[PDB]
């Protein structure tokens, strides 16, 4: 009950 | 059915680091699922304490990768990731910390990479707290276990 998420690395 | 188990070692200096605010952003060595099968990776943060709502928190999302058989392997990518780090207690006093995701094919972090690595990459911004991992014995003579476990086919 944890949902996963895209992440674009190169938004740091 | 692969799985790789990422040893980061030397974790006591990447938590000061994190503590001291300067980023931690590491990746595993890429992994395949099979010969043939796809090359995968994963990418951890330490958060900083700056962080606004994840601050000290451990990221852990496993990115896409150019490999040896992608021509040959169907797209988009589609299984089951299951991401742990372990408790490197003795089997009685274990408990696993771990969070199981669908690599759903339409999300662009499944699609085939055009460069090394697919820069979206896929799991838990908030996928465990660093102060859970002072519950349990996770870090172990300085080292940190991360066991990435893909079900493809």
């Amino acid at each position: 009950s944890q949902s996963p998420t895209e992440d674009d690395e190169n938004e740091s | 059915n692969g799985i790789y188990i990422w040893k980061i070692g030397n974790f006591g200096m990447h938590l000061k680091c994190q503590e001291e605010e300067k980023p931690v952003v590491i990746h595993s060595p890429g992994f395949y699922t099979g010969k043939p099968g796809y090359k995968l990776c994963m990418r951890l943060h330490l958060q900083l304490p700056t962080a606004q709502r994840c601050a000290n928190y451990i990221s852990l999302f496993v990115h896409t990768m150019q490999g040896e058989y992608d021509s040959h392997l169907p797209w988009p990518f589609q299984g089951t990731i299951r991401l742990t780090i372990l408790d490197q207690s003795e089997a009685p006093v274990r408990q696993n910390h771990e969070e199981i995701m669908d690599a759903k094919p339409e999300l662009l972090a499944f699609q085939r990479p055009t460069i090394p690595r697919n820069p979206k990459g896929f799991g838990y911004v908030t996928f465990m707290h660093l102060e859970a991992l002072r519950q349990r014995t996770f870090i172990k003579d300085d080292t940190l276990l991360v066991r990435c476990e893909v079900s493809t086919l």
